[PDB]
């Protein structure tokens, strides 16, 4: 490792990570300098029937670039476990989207070792890419639209954010209707499936186990059990995992990975280390709750206010805490610990 | 229409034309905020604010490069004037109505009221005239580089010895020198100003109390609130979260709510530079005796010999100056608020309005080798440029710009 | 003296200074700030402190600690106030 | 008086940047640097109201060091001299340090190295803090045949002869069975730092006395720290409201012979009865700060050249005699040592 | 007069007299014997590469040099000098050289006073003798007056074919020339007047060159679309004036990993030649070192690159350097990475000479940087401002030459070991330019870090050793074009 | 603009980035040889047909150097050689400058080279050329630039260095 | 009468435009030594100009407009130090723009017009 991916180097990283295992390196669009937004699909291309689609993305803010290492380092470990039981049947079992830097531009604009405690946080034109989606509360961001419009053509259910600056998991709904800076907690209708997936993703790392960070900046953020909502931790006007779970029904969730947003590369396989469990964890936690099938058909639950839709071929993945639900199909089912309870429609 | 500003030497011109376009009433009104009073049909002209005739880049080169300012004469140039001092003075509480920042805005004026004795405006001999100020000192647009407990040498003791021991490591009496090491016992010649505490409030929200403390914690004076009270740091060092619940200036952001400002609305004021020699606000001044020995914390420390203390700062959306009620007898006659205090201050005047002031700078003759700490607009890229008007045409004032960046010896 | 100390302003015109109003919402923690005016004219900045003499506070509050206040009995000069080898 | 002053190279000519932090206490951090200048201190009575003063400098020999070792003369050495008539140094005079001449005019006294003192943050410096080069100064240049001279004439200031800040009682006739010396000490606060207010404002003190609150001076041969109470010189000024400000007459503390003469007033926007805490006469213009400097006189460079400042010098040492003249058996030589046995005040 | 007197005191302060400022700085100096007081004839042949072959001549003689901005400035006084004012000029200067004192060393090592010996001080003020000042050399005087610096060893080079001498080639010997003699006692000291020189620039545009024009109202010429110049198409206006002339440079990048891996640090540099010799156009004319949101990249030899404190002479590291931008002139000056506009055959022109119409900034001058050079005696010259930076001065200030005389303990070559200390005082006086801007905004100020520091910036650290952290620039304040 | 100073700025959000400005909009030279402190921008002599004024820019954003003006803050030879070679947009003579490709219209005088193998040649000695014609603008600011060679405007002319209360705002 | 003629120079330089420096002291101006670790990584070296490394060292001016006859040992022979051989290129810029990839191309100025700090000498009388 200890080495950071540059222009053309992020691209030959997931050639020799398809090569290493089966995956499809394509782009999703282009930055402002034109640089591709590179897309590594582990299972372009059509879509196979009975695949929860995963999508991670990392690096956000270019000075944000654990997420750009980390990504990379899964996708090739990934490939070589498949190459080589837990990696095979995640990668049987469900189809992994990689997206190591959503702002290429940047990630070279950042410097080395400036830890964040003029930075490369914003694109090419100053706008913030996480300031930069529709809120319930372009042409400037071409990555975010690009990121739009790939969302818009598939049925991602669960997907997670990688940040810098913090090490938490935050939960949708970043912002707030009074759209007040911290203290108000906005909770979403599937707020309990966005605790369990963070609560899932910060007990691996060895970090986020406690949610006192240890870092400059708040020395006293201790979270609760790792976990935060993003509105009770800062309001984010426009955020993008509060636009996946309203204007998509995908479960995305923000994962800041160190208080230090461009460590130097020597702690890179650190921060591996600290991720590679957890990562992996996420991705086979989107096993939970129900699946089935029934063709855009709307999928409900009872006593929740959030409706999913089914895919083209009619499947539909309501991720669920364990319990008793109620199941509603426009056009009690038991959820336990493990795979999607299977109801047909 | 002149608004212009010259500088010359240690003198300052700064003139400002402005655009300016009512019922006698009685009117009256918690027992705290009880009031009686008349509202006059008179509007009054206003131009206590310093962004009034200073713009940003003139108080730049202002606080950059000048250890302290203060006015010495205004024209003003259109209605009376109380030369003599009759109408009670509502010039200097901080109200609004004064002159726009921005010389392209068109203003009104504001209503003429005040509060008890009925005063008929209409019994006054009712356009240009000049003012002269009386000597007041220089407003301190300065920091101290070194705090008010470190101005020993750091390498030679003391020949005065300080009680250090009081029992045997039984009990017996131990004497030493102070020394580099031991600084904090050094005898001293002065004290650090005066300290009526304030409660400390977090802007990090999270921190703070379960309750609404806002009125009730209050620091307020037999009850009205000591706002800002007497000039002390708003927080010690690496602090800034923290700041005293009403013992700070507090400034409106464009467009912020009259009331029920959220804080990302309002601009704080930091009083930190005066940290060298006035206790921090919501901090306890020190600890005296009480009798096994008894300390007690004392919070409230009027005036001791020996004592000395910055004033508030003044800012460029702050107040110039304030009356001095004619009372028989004040302690260090300077607002609160920060400014100058003035016995005769200029005339309240009961279309287009200029009005000049003329500002004697202090130039700084500082030997200080490495470079100072100026305030400076940022590089980066912003979406609108700070002091300078947006996309609807309205001018905003970012941030609340300080006067005190240059240092100094104490 | 025909007016107050505490009431030399003027009672038609709002100020332009910010006050903490509030503390807690209408209950978790937040920020308020008001503009000094006609009615809330015991929260308006002032210039000048009388020569109990006041309340003053007594601790550090904290989400823990409700903020106790002390009754000042015995003020000495402050500045602002208005009413040997040294004397006052 | 005139004394015979004797002034060595500090900081091997250099300035040192000097801080302590906690990692020793918050209230005892600081930082400044350490200059290679000594400085002139005649602030102690024993070196009313002073009208003005006179200060020379004269019949000085600047000698080399060889090492057996070996002293010899330089002539062509110089001293640099200079007064901060401006007062843009920080005034360290005025904090009752030693190296002042000495009370005797036969003893030969040693010349005080001048550091400062600036903001800090713990060990660490903050933005505002200031660093003052002394060679940015214009300072005179002596050699053995150079005299240096300079008048200053003090400010008017009130002669020479209430609120209360109240003290901890402890009794010389050894008071309680702990260590109450600091913990119970009258201190204050500035900056989330304490500070010990000695001797704070002046109070009236017979075996009484306030803990922190009066003068205390050594006895000949008396030790550093630890001193007993044998060893020191005790200075003696002969709803419960415990501190009381401004409301009243009082007087100043007394000013005695082995004390300070005078202060500076700390350039501030206000200040209350700006009388010296420890005594003397409160100048808003004190008599500037005289700073010497031995020139330094490098050793042999190298034969090619080198871009890295010169670190080797020959060592030098420059004596001669100080003459201050102000216009305003006990004490006596043992062993030929010069003793004060009681402090004497004025009143 | 005499052995026991000082010769002169230590002036050294900075006096502002409204547009005027006077720096006076003194220094403490230790000149050594050079060559064993022999002129040597130095050189370098192919037989290193035809690049760095040189013929020439060391001189005994030691140079006084005080070409450099942190010689008479401090920081804070540079401060004073680039926050408020749109430009500054030297006057003229006064060079002062007093309590000297020459210092015989004995090996038995015992260092005595020589009350009897000289020491030779001279300045070329017909410039007769060839001109190394200008050239940012070493021996400065020191930016810290607490410093003593050792006199930096006077040679100067000749015409060559190869290591081997021409017949054009010229040798100067400094005795020839009227040089005065100094005892202890004795004082030298001269006043030197600056030419008529332009202001420098202390001062970036407010406007770029292509946005001179009125966003509101359409231009009445029209452009091969036919259309009119307007708001929208602003590119395709008619405009009055071309960017400043071009150079290209090969661009790397401060973060190593976008870099080639390849050695191209010479192979791809911008490169002169001359008399079949290539040297490097370093820093070259000055361009804008990159554009908008490209601060990492920066021309190959296209800037100055400062030393930080205690670096490496050579294969020095990103972190003990410190990297000029001269971004402030990309309003006029073309990007020295990229090319300077597209002609038609369509080709990229990447070198361009100067054309009527074109504007241009001068390099930026720095607190570390050099004050002035010498413009050389030719025929013809462009803009002959000096391509580091600074003033082109045709009589520049005279350089200072000075040697210990020989004491001797066919020609005689057994001298007692010698070297002379003392003190110099350089004080310039410069003339300011008042800005008169009705700017609203504030601009950017030059400012100190407010948060905590292990050490404060151009201050001495623990051990005594004053740094300077960042090349302080020059143009901090705006103009509009 | 209705008495107001509007910011107007123009991205690349359709305009490329050669035609992105940042300025304010103020509420405020047509045929020999021929604010009085040119504290404002000289918009005069781009050749126009309401005063407004553009500055530094990144995009539509402005960096920390650009100017506010507010303008109520306020009280050669006789007319009578170098190539660069001409030949729509993508085939035309432009000029680099700042990540912008500005079109060279005119360009000195010799696609977009007029008013309505060596192919660019600079300065060289014993040169000579004659200005452009003159129809047209009267005259041009040369900039305040350290150098300059043959400050002649391109476009023709005359090259000169010195050619109840509310506290809201009422609107 | 004759106007105010420059005075041509009847003189040859004695000293060649990149050989003005002192050849005894560093130039306290750092240079870009190299770019490759010396498997090979990239870096970033920097050196100061001294008598050895003389080429790279930092200069205030450039040779005139691209004119010497010939260089050494091949008239304007006189004006070699200054002028640039007129049967040669004036000197080397930067062609592309490197990248990972792209190694850096190079470009050979045959035409050099008017640059500031540009000094030169006129071709001699006869």
């Amino acid at each position: 490792f200890d080495r950071y991916y540059h222009e053309e180097e992020l691209e030959s990283a997931l050639r020799e990570a398809a090569a290493a295992g089966l995956a499809r390196l394509f782009s999703i669009g282009r930055s402002v300098e034109g640089r591709p937004l590179w897309v590594l699909r582990l299972t372009a291309g059509p879509l196979l029937p009975g695949r929860p689609q995963v999508k991670l993305v990392g690096n956000m803010h270019g000075d944000e670039t654990v997420s750009r290492q980390v990504l990379i380092y899964l996708a090739r470990e990934l490939a070589a476990g498949y190459r080589r039981p837990r990696l095979v049947r995640l990668l049987n079992t469900t189809d992994v989207y990689l997206l190591p830097s959503l702002n290429p531009d940047g990630f070279e604009r950042a410097r080395e070792g400036d830890c964040g405690f003029a930075s490369g946080r914003d694109n090419s034109r100053g706008r913030d890419l996480n300031r930069s989606f529709p809120d319930q509360f372009l042409d400037e961001v071409p990555e975010v639209r690009a990121l739009i419009e790939w969302i818009r053509r598939n049925k991602f259910v669960l997907s997670g954010n990688l940040h810098g600056g913090s090490v938490v998991a935050s939960y949708p709904f970043d912002d707030s209707p009074e759209h007040k800076a911290t203290g108000i907690y906005s909770k979403t209708s599937d707020d309990e499936v966005f605790k369990y997936l963070a609560k899932a993703y910060a007990s691996n790392h060895p970090i986020m186990k406690t949610g006192e960070p240890h870092c400059p900046g708040d020395e006293d953020e201790t979270f609760k059990d790792g976990i935060t909502n993003g509105a009770h931790w800062y309001d984010v006007e426009g955020g993008m995992q509060d636009y996946n779970y309203v204007w998509a029904n995908c479960f995305e969730i923000t994962l800041e990975l160190s208080c230090c947003k461009y460590p130097p590369a020597s702690q890179l396989r650190q921060e591996w280390e600290n991720n590679r469990e957890s990562l992996i964890t996420l991705i086979e936690k989107v096993h939970i709750g129900v699946k089935g099938f029934v063709e855009n058909a709307t999928i409900s639950v009872a006593g929740i206010n959030h409706n999913i839709t089914t895919g083209r071929f009619g499947d539909f993945y309501r991720l669920l805490v364990p319990g008793t639900y109620n199941l509603t199909v426009v056009l009690n089912v038991v959820v336990k610990e493990g795979p999607a309870t299977e109801v047909d429609f | 229409w002149h608004c212009d500003s010259t500088w010359l030497g240690d003198r300052v011109i700064t003139t400002s034309t402005r655009t300016w376009a009512y019922n006698y009433k009685q009117i009256s009104n918690t027992n705290d905020n009880t009031y009686f009073g008349y509202s006059t049909p008179w509007g009054y002209f206003d131009f206590n604010r310093f962004h009034c005739h200073f713009s940003p880049r003139d108080w730049q080169r202002l606080i950059n490069n000048n250890w302290g300012f203060r006015p010495k004469r205004l024209s003003f140039k259109l209605v009376f004037t109380d030369s003599e001092y009759q109408l009670p003075y509502v010039l200097g509480s901080a109200h609004q109505g004064c002159l726009p920042p921005f010389p392209a805005d068109v203003f009104m004026i504001p209503q003429y009221g005040y509060l008890t004795s009925f005063y008929c405006l209409e019994y006054f001999p009712s356009f240009q005239f000049t003012y002269t100020f009386e000597d007041v000192p220089f407003h301190s647009s300065y920091a101290h580089s070194q705090s008010l407990d470190r101005l020993m040498n750091p390498l030679i003791d003391q020949y005065l010895y300080y009680l250090s021991r009081t029992q045997t490591t039984t009990q017996t009496l131990g004497f030493s020198q102070g020394g580099p090491n031991t600084m904090a016992n050094q005898a001293k010649n002065w004290l650090p100003g005066p300290c009526y505490r304030q409660q400390r409030v977090s802007t990090t929200t999270g921190q703070n109390n379960n309750s609404n403390f806002a009125w009730t914690a209050g620091t307020k004076y037999h009850n009205s609130l000591a706002n800002p009270g007497i000039a002390m740091a708003t927080h010690k060092d690496d602090e800034e979260r923290f700041f005293p619940s009403n013992g700070i200036l507090i400034f409106g952001k464009q467009n912020a709510a009259r009331d029920n400002a959220d804080y990302s609305d309002v601009m704080l004021t930091s009083e930190e530079e005066i940290k060298t020699t006035n206790p921090v606000a919501t901090e306890e001044y020190g600890i005296v005796a009480d009798n096994a020995p008894q300390i007690g914390t004392v919070n409230s420390q009027g005036a001791l010999p020996g004592m000395v203390w910055q004033n508030r700062d003044v800012y460029l959306q702050g107040p110039i100056w304030a009356k001095i009620p004619h009372t028989d007898g004040n302690f260090h006659p300077s607002p609160l608020m920060g400014g100058f205090g003035l016995k005769h201050p200029p005339p309240q005047i009961l279309g287009q309005v200029s009005v000049e002031i003329e500002w004697e700078l202090q130039k700084e003759n500082s030997k200080r080798w490495n470079p100072e700490i100026q305030y400076t607009s940022n590089y980066y890229k912003s979406t609108s440029v700070d002091f300078a008007v947006n996309t609807e045409g309205v001018y905003s004032e970012p941030r609340p710009i300080g006067t005190r960046y240059l240092t100094r010896n104490l």
